């Protein structure tokens, strides 16, 4: 058997595409 | 959704007439000793002090916690105020908001506020039965 | 916040205490896989006075288990509500101490107080901020009075601040087993005064006495007994799990019913306790509560309390209730029975109500009191202790074991002088 | 502008403070959540988008009260950090409360009143509730007077103390707690209105006629009370009369400032309809003796200087009428020495009725809080009491093992006993 | 593409969006392929939101609100602990003020309809059938996973349930409310809940 | 074989939201 | 035309500087490909069709930091030679730092800064993120300085060093790094900024009740003063402050230039609904002793000089009324040869809040420097460390086996103990 891999890095988290200020 | 008994069938209650007046929800139960203890003698006092005046004061809504069609209109025919439809969803919505548990707590009057919140809480299962005429019908009329 | 670590031993300390966890996870609604049911939030706010999250939902008591035999945790784990506990809380022996406190405190007991003591670490220290203990077990018995006595002594060294109160089960007035009873009483009870800030009495012939005019029981099992028990053990801590007008918890409870430091034994009631022909009868009102826990015959220890004076008192309400009326009638108590209280204390008695009243009833109140008439119960074990101490008779499996003939007077000592000083109060 | 602060410390000072918090909102127009669709500066402040925040701080030192309000209804009303709990309570000992466990929170609590008077200046005073007999509205309280005092030491200092009766009491460690405070409070708070609950009790059983009432029921009582002190304040009127106004007006010595009081009128639903309120009548039913407000005979007493906040469409002449009944009245004795006791602060807003309360719409209402020479019945009750218990040291360990020497108990026992002479020798 | 890229509501999204781009590119120096900001999608269908007991209530309702998708399991023990505080949150929060702010918009994971219908008798806010293909949709465009079975293209489960997400009007999270994730305060997080600016327009 | 629950605080139950006089 | 040039080497320096580069790009409103959809180029660059990238320098001698961040969202905003990568880790070894790795990344650096200082005169300054506890960060830190300031002379070279907490370590050697590492900077950076781990926790808590913060936590934090200190040089201002105005005007003798930080209002969306955010209240908040940035309670030294960089719609009244309150309240104290002793600097533009961050949008915000003696603790406290575990030769066998000789070590600490002199003689 074996279990699925499931993590990402803190920075990949919290360091993405946020939406532009108008 | 509310319902006024008359003269041989029901008719739906104008809006306009609950304006001027006091306005206060009646939450029950057929069958329940202590309802059938507090039904009349509310009856009576509603009778009283609207036919006491040119004007009405106060009027009832009742709400019935009932499990039977024949029931609410065993109670229905009887009763000389208001009441709600049954399959309405605004018996169970006035339920979930206004915490009757459906016992202890039936029956009830909710005085209600023109918008729609509670302007005072009333019981009967204490020893006083004294306590219909603690309500003022003056400080809160709806406009 | 606060938790309260619950530490059960001996075989009537789990058997009266696992039956506990039946109705404290009936009120707070668990499940007994751990999960919640009962879609309010006043059970959860206030959950971890008694349990600790388990990362997956689900919650497990903070309770450890105590015996030197494997038998009786079999059958706690086995019964309704046995997965809840953990099961590295569970602590065993191998030998069994055959209703000696020797081998309970000093030998085999040794052995197994290390283990223990690391798992009552573990779980204390892990928390914010603890309030106190809970220690539950019996005295005629050899693991429950010994080997409970020694955590007793063994926590109270380490958590020299925390409140450490004991749902103590005495020996019997009249009917018991066990031939030697006052040998482990009278050496548990003279540890007990000296790291014990409250204990709380119970007899069985006490709740056999209830159980037979009161609710009326024909057969009463044992279970029924632990059901009566934890009724009242669940509401002195009714004041932590739930809000209420006024609120008391443990260390409130102790400032308040002990004038003096060495007299802290204590006498729990109950009310209502009324049989199911005659449940619907009655009107459950506070003048009715009020005569039904003052009452001699609905107290948990056989010893009168007309036979002496309450020095102070506490009652904790449960239930929505009026303030005024509680006021009146616990003053109305004092008013006519004013030759069964003290006179140089005014105002004996106190007041707290919880909102939330226990499942299934509208009204509740738990009587705990320190009443100087307990002292029938210290001469009466004394008195058989003396009888069996002129003669000499079993001290052999005690000095054998390893233990000294002086301490057996100096436990004669301190409950004659614990006797004396509840006299001169009289 | 003219803002004071309240501060509640103990059970009974959170709850006393949901009461009057829930009528200053009722009567300003603003909502649980905070804004309403310049009167209300002397008790809420002003943030952004037109919500109101109140001047409050809340202080218990055990959560079950404290952290029960943040998940009650007024979640948003109140500042997060203006609600200060602590981990363990007080639990009825004025030693735990004042040395271990009173000090952890008292920095976090000056520290929300540092931040909340510096906001403007013209800070007019502090108000505080408290109960005396509890563990923590004794001992943080003693705390929060001491460290107040050095830093505010201009400003006023009311005090609102929920006083043990003299039958019902729920504790045996009250009369330590009561005489302990005594010499808190005698030299920091500078004027002290005295409160007692079962006569509040007995206000509200034959007064508004409710056979079993409860702590809701009293509370009530008290924010009106309180809104009836602070009304001149708020609102226009013909005669103002400020917290500032009370000390210079009711004590005429540095440690007399204990002082009862008195509501008129407490009317129910049914009798309200039927009856006239007259100017007259409302004083008249004040100087009641049973209708004082702390369960203390003042027949026994001298009147040695009194208040009258009348509030309502009330006009000068039938005040200056009703009160000369009184006067003339031979019943009350006044003190030689002191021939003119009387006020008249009148405000012209009607008394604002919480709906789903238990008293009605009255036109009018007076309330007296009055300085008078029966205080002395009500200190003898106590210091009998205190007296029986330290006879054989009852309840006294718990006190010496918390950091308390054996030694305060003594010398607070004289301090009451000077405070008792005083009385005496001021009725001469 | 916000918050993924490799959803299937941002697959259909992009393809109407660009479809109905080049019908106007033929009909009449337009961008091809259209600008992420200036697509447009419609969220909840007309079929989709139900109140209490099974009446359809429309998008338009939900406008000016602040709107949460609840991800949760029946048999969860931490859904059955976090439930009452929502409960207790949500009740208070409508009460305090003339208008309702808040919403909730329940997305099952339950196993069956009988444990649909058994936890859903409690809420009273709006709930979305368990057969309608949303409820997975919306769960693998939120990235909400029980266990990594969904063949899922490169993501991290973004959380596990429950979960409560403050969705925008075009499908972006306006802000993830940490109940089991990096700051892992569990029934707290709901305090973090802004509503000033998470305005569903 | 329990029993639903229906016990509510007294804080909750008499400090509700509030008509606002006119 | 006015330029500054962000040298981040290290892994803190890395990291902070993503939260640093993603704040300026949300500012300046630029898509991590890079290209908007003039303010903006003091920070970013212009190549090709409206695609604009760092003026940044990004320094690892291991791969996994910027290996990473070559991966994650931000690919095409970056140069890509503006990510350095070695081979090895330095492996906290300050001599590692020197003499065996970093002599041939220096090389790679010092290019990448002459071709990207060279495209334009007017390079106002240097800034410079590192970790003085680190070795890398530490080590080829000190290379860099010392080969910058032999080319480029009197340019302004302000750091940003994120000193060791007091208790929290996560290494333990070292106490022998940031020993070594500040005989190095004191002579070659202009303007230092201690930032401590332990006091932003402190801040995470108690400000916006953060219980578990992580580093990320910590770094938005620090883009924000960052961001408040460059603001003048980007946006227009009613007073600029840039970053010849810091040097200026907190450095009065030439190796007293070790300097603090505190930034408020710090809060979170459920607190910024109830405080009005005055400019008294966030200037008063800002020399608070628990709002600091570095871990070491200012009541024990006296204010050199102090700089408030103003950020919003603060009116230039405000500052001055504000500024006198602090000037009045003696709580804070200032040497008595700089009696004229802040400086205000005033921005329009509000600051930017990251989106699903953890800050609220506030109107107005104030970054304070402040020189003070204060800085002579948290130097000795540091100092004592170093010769409780020195005079043993523990962990010197690394240190001497790379190169360095002990004698080193010894000079070093003894230039420590002539800068802890000179805090005290200027403290008279
Ligand atoms: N009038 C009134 N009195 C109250 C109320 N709540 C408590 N009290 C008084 O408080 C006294 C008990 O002390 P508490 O206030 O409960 O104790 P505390 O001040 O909170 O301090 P702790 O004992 O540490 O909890 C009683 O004698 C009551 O008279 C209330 O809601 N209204
Ligand atoms: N403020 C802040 N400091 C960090 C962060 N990450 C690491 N640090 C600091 O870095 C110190 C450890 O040194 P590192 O930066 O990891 O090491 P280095 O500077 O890369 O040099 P090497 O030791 O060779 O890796 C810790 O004491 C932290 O204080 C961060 O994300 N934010
Ligand atoms: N009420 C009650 N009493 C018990 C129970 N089990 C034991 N006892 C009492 O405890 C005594 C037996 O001692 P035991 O607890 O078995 O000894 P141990 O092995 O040392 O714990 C008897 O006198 C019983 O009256 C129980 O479940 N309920
Ligand atoms: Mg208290
Ligand atoms: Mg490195």
């Amino acid at each position: 058997p074996t279990l699925p891999f499931n993590a990402q890095s803190c920075y990949r988290s919290e360091y993405v595409a946020k939406p532009l200020p108008p | 959704v509310v319902k006024r008994t008359q003269q041989g069938n029901y008719v739906p209650v104008r809006p306009d007439h609950f304006a001027g007046v006091s306005v206060a929800l009646f939450f029950a139960k057929a069958g329940h000793s202590k309802c059938a203890q507090i039904v009349p003698v509310v009856r009576q006092f509603y009778k009283t002090t609207n036919f006491s005046g040119e004007k009405a004061v106060i009027e009832i809504i009742y709400v019935s916690l009932d499990k039977d069609e024949q029931d609410f209109e065993r109670v229905r025919a009887l009763m000389p105020w208001c009441s709600v439809e049954y399959k309405s969803c605004l018996r169970k919505k006035l339920i979930e908001r206004y915490r009757v548990p459906n016992s202890t707590a039936i029956p009830l009057l909710i005085v209600i506020g023109p918008n729609g919140e509670e302007a005072g809480r009333m019981n009967f299962q204490q020893s006083d039965e004294f306590v219909l005429q603690r309500w003022d019908y003056r400080f809160n009329k709806w406009p | 916040m606060r938790e309260i670590v619950h530490v059960q031993g001996g075989q009537c300390g789990n058997q009266i205490g696992a039956k506990f966890w039946e109705v404290i996870s009936d009120e707070h609604g668990i499940d007994p896989t751990g999960t919640y049911c009962g879609d309010s939030d006043l059970q959860l706010e206030r959950i971890n006075v008694f349990y600790n999250e388990a990362t997956g939902g689900r919650f497990v008591p903070r309770a450890i288990l105590m015996d030197l035999e494997p038998g009786t945790m079999d059958s706690v784990r086995a019964g309704p509500f046995g997965q809840l506990f953990r099961p590295d809380n569970f602590v065993f022996g191998q030998t069994g101490a055959g209703n000696n406190w020797a081998k309970g405190h000093y030998t085999e007991g040794a052995e197994l107080i290390d283990s223990v003591l690391d798992v009552v670490r573990k779980e204390a220290e892990g928390c914010d901020c603890l309030q106190g203990f809970q220690i539950t077990h019996s005295l005629g018995g050899g693991t429950g009075s010994g080997m409970g006595t020694l955590l007793i002594s063994k926590v109270r060294e380490e958590y020299p601040d925390r409140i450490m109160e004991t749902f103590s089960v005495f020996p019997s007035p009249k009917v018991s087993d066990t031939v030697v009873e006052p040998y482990n009483a009278t050496l548990s009870v003279h540890q007990l005064v000296e790291n014990a800030d409250e204990v709380q009495v119970i007899d069985n012939e006490a709740l056999y006495d209830i159980c037979f005019r009161t609710l009326k029981l024909t057969t009463p099992t044992y279970g029924d007994l632990n059901h009566l028990v934890s009724a009242a053990m669940s509401g002195v801590t009714c004041c932590l799990r739930f809000p209420g007008q006024l609120n008391s918890d443990l260390r409130k409870l102790a400032v308040n019913l002990i004038p003096f430091p060495r007299l802290h034994f204590f006498l729990i009631g109950f009310a209502p306790l009324t049989s199911r022909g005659s449940q619907q009868y009655r009107a459950l009102s506070v003048p009715e509560l009020t005569q039904q826990m003052f009452d001699a015959k609905n107290m948990m220890c056989a010893s009168d309390p007309r036979h002496g004076r309450y020095l102070t008192a506490s009652a904790m309400f449960r239930g929505r209730m009026s303030t005024k009326e509680v006021d009146e009638q616990m003053l109305n108590v004092q008013n006519k029975n004013s030759s069964y209280f003290v006179e140089w204390i005014p105002n004996n008695m106190k007041s707290s109500v919880c909102d939330i009243p226990p499942k299934g009833l509208k009204m509740s109140v738990t009587f705990v009191g320190n009443s100087t008439a307990i002292q029938e119960m210290f001469k009466r074990v004394s008195d058989q202790f003396t009888a069996m101490f002129r003669r000499k008779a079993f001290l052999h499996w005690y000095t054998g074991e390893g233990m000294d003939e002086m301490e057996f007077t100096e436990a004669e000592s301190n409950m004659n002088d614990l006797v004396s000083e509840y006299q001169q109060y009289q | 502008m003219r803002e004071v602060i309240s501060i509640h410390v103990g059970q009974a000072g959170i709850q006393i403070g949901n009461a009057c918090w829930e009528l200053f909102c009722l009567e300003h127009g603003i909502q649980p959540d905070g804004q309403m669709p310049d009167a209300f500066n002397t008790f809420f402040s002003e943030t952004g988008a037109g919500k109101h925040v109140p001047r409050c701080v809340f202080l218990d030192l055990e959560p079950t009260v404290v952290d029960e309000v943040r998940t009650g209804t007024y979640r948003h009303l109140f500042h997060p950090e203006q609600l200060i709990s602590g981990k363990e309570d007080a639990a009825n000992n004025f030693a735990r409360g004042h040395y271990t466990i009173g000090k952890e929170i008292v920095d976090l609590s000056l520290d929300r009143i540092r931040k909340l008077a510096d906001n403007c200046t013209g800070l007019q005073g502090f108000l505080m509730f408290n109960a005396v007999g509890g563990g923590t509205g004794s001992g943080l309280g003693c705390l929060l007077l001491e460290r107040l005092s050095v830093d505010y030491g201009k400003k006023s200092k009311l005090n609102f103390c929920s006083w043990p009766s003299p039958q019902v009491s729920t504790a045996v460690v009250e009369p330590y707690n009561s005489v302990l405070s005594t010499h808190s409070l005698l030299e920091h708070t500078d004027v002290a209105v005295m409160l007692d609950n079962e006569a509040i009790y007995d206000i509200c059983r034959r007064n508004l006629d409710i056979e079993r009432p409860t702590y809701t029921n009293l509370n009530r009582l008290i924010a009106q009370v309180i809104s009836s002190l602070t009304a001149s304040l708020r609102f226009d009127g013909a005669l103002n009369v400020d917290v500032t106004e009370f000390q210079t007006n009711l004590v005429p010595y540095p440690r007399i400032h204990f002082m009862l009081s008195s509501y008129a009128p407490i009317i129910s639903a049914e009798k309200a309809y039927h009856e006239q309120l007259s100017v007259a009548e409302i004083t008249n039913s004040a100087f009641e003796p049973a209708s004082m407000m702390a369960k203390c005979d003042p027949r026994h007493g001298k009147y040695m200087a009194c208040c009258l906040m009348y509030r309502g469409d009330v006009v000068p002449k039938d005040v200056n009428a009703a009160v000369a009944t009184i006067k003339t009245k031979r019943t009350i004795q006044f003190v030689d020495w002191c021939p003119t006791g009387f006020k008249c602060g009148i405000n012209y807003q009607p008394p604002t009725v919480v709906p789903g309360g238990d008293l009605a719409k009255v036109m009018r209402a007076v309330c007296m809080i009055s300085n008078s020479t029966a205080i002395a019945e009500v200190f003898s009750r106590m210091d009998h009491k205190f007296d029986l218990m330290y006879a054989k040291r009852a309840f006294v360990h718990w006190y010496v093992g918390e950091g308390m020497e054996e030694g305060e108990f003594s010398e607070a026992r004289e301090d009451l006993a000077a405070l008792e002479k005083d009385y005496e020798e001021v009725g001469i | 593409s916000q918050p993924v890229f490799a959803s299937p509501l941002n697959v259909e999204k992009r393809r109407l969006n660009e479809e109905r781009a080049l019908m106007q590119a033929q009909k009449a120096n337009i961008q091809l392929p259209p600008n992420y900001g200036d697509m447009d999608l419609i969220l909840f269908p007309e079929g989709s939101l139900k109140n209490s007991n099974n009446t359809v209530i429309p998008q338009s309702h939900l406008k000016g609100k602040s709107v949460a998708l609840y991800f949760a399991d029946g048999a969860d023990p931490k859904c059955a602990s976090l439930l009452p505080f929502l409960l207790n949150y949500y009740r208070t929060m409508n009460e305090g003020g003339a208008n309702q702010k808040i919403e909730i918009i329940f997305v099952s994971l339950d196993r069956d309809r009988e444990a649909f219908e058994s936890h859903r008798a409690h809420m009273p806010w709006l709930s979305i059938d368990l057969e309608n293909p949303l409820t997975e949709i919306l769960k693998r465009h939120f990235r909400v996973m029980k266990e990594y079975e969904v063949p899922t293209y490169g993501y991290g489960s973004r959380t596990g349930v429950p979960s409560v997400i403050v969705i925008g009007s075009d499908g972006r999270e306006a802000q993830f409310l940490p109940i089991c994730s990096g700051l892992e305060e569990g029934d707290r997080a709901l305090l973090r809940w802004d509503w000033r600016n998470t305005k569903f327009a």
